[PDB]
């Protein structure tokens, strides 16, 4: 029985021919005050998973601690911890989805929406969502909060169905993700211009880009808008 | 009289706890393991006996890690050692959860010391 205080907005992601990409801005809002500008909401787990989290930040920080523990505890009496018995995206997801649902069933949820993006050991892309209610779903594109409304329509024009995944390159995917992030800075009042993006590819592995900024914005047309109807000057 | 060595916590007339001393004997009947401290680290090594050719080589690992920075090796009843490490792990995690920094070695030592000593009280 709680209410979120410091919050993170959208986490968007989509899967492409050889991997998945996920991004989330670096803001931690306190209501309408864009309070903290250096919050990383993308959490890499090992070298094959990135968990993006929106929602309550104190709870995200808790989920972070939990993930670091899973890694420590999986290395225990595990000679193959950095190989065959390393944490897979599907393991990290199922674990989180379990916690989320248990917490909702005790009426004390972790006020978050999470997307686990990654690549399985056999090459399969993994992209799955889980939120404060334990609800889970998978799709070629996944976005939380505001991004579900504005990013999905855009990312879906690139990958509308399963067959479209093998026809999409990292270049195309990253371009779409980057554009969605710009649209969100335009229309989401709780967004930040600074963001992070992560690509998990079956060949090149994990590439994590920090300190990205929305660029190439169109604001010039504003010079010609005056009044709200009849004003001429 | 006699019998001072049938129950753990009992002090003998000379102040010894015979059950602890018999535990030591179980240790002396086991494989040798060592530790060497160096200019900026520590090294652990243990002798693993090959009871027969059927043992898959290099699979029955005996040295164990605690958290990500502690190594533990022991001689004696292997299971008791595992038990001891399981506690060390719970103890190291507890410390990290509350204090954020991984458990200092001197603090870890005492955590293990207090638990082991606890088993000589009853």
């Amino acid at each position: 029985t709680q209410q979120p205080i410091v919050t993170g907005t959208s986490v968007i992601s989509m899967k492409y021919d050889n991997g998945v990409i996920i991004a989330a801005d670096n803001l931690g809002s306190y209501g309408s005050l864009l309070r903290f500008n250096g919050v990383e909401r993308l959490i890499p787990v090992g070298d094959n998973t990135v968990v993006g989290i929106s929602g309550d930040i104190s709870d995200m920080q808790h989920i972070e601690r939990l993930l670091k523990d899973l890694v420590t505890e999986n290395a225990y009496d595990n000679p193959l911890a950095d190989a065959e018995e390393a944490l897979e995206p599907s393991y990290i997801f199922e674990y989180l989805a379990t916690v989320m649902y248990q917490r909702r069933s005790k009426m004390n949820p972790l006020w978050n929406a999470i997307i686990v993006a990654g690549v399985q050991s056999n090459g399969d892309q993994f992209l799955r969502y889980v939120n404060l209610l334990g609800v889970t779903y998978s799709s070629p594109t996944l976005a939380t909060g505001f991004g579900a409304h504005m990013a999905n329509p855009l990312l879906r024009k690139v990958v509308d169905r399963e067959s479209d995944i093998p026809k999409t390159t990292v270049q195309v995917a990253e371009e779409a993700i980057v554009n969605a992030m710009r649209v969100l800075y335009y229309r989401d009042a709780r967004s930040s211009r600074n963001f992070s993006l992560a690509i998990i590819d079956k060949n090149t592995g994990l590439t994590f880009k920090k300190n990205l900024q929305v660029e190439n914005m169109k604001w010039d047309f504003a010079k010609d808008i005056k009044g709200y109807g009849t004003q001429k000057i | 009289g006699t019998g001072y060595d049938l129950s753990n916590s009992v002090f003998s007339p000379d102040g010894r706890n015979f059950q602890v001393e018999y535990a030591v004997k179980a240790v002396e009947n086991g494989t040798t393991s060592i530790g060497i401290k160096c200019n900026d680290g520590v090294v652990f090594a243990v002798e693993k006996l090959i009871t027969s050719k059927l043992l898959v080589p290099q699979k029955n690992v005996k040295i164990q890690v605690v958290d990500r920075h502690i190594g533990c090796v022991y001689s004696g009843l292997i299971p008791d050692g595992r038990h001891l490490v399981n506690r060390g792990r719970e103890e190291a995690a507890s410390f990290k959860k509350l204090y954020k920094t991984p458990i200092p070695i001197p603090a870890f030592a005492d955590r293990l010391g207090q638990y082991v000593q606890a088993h000589t009280l009853y």
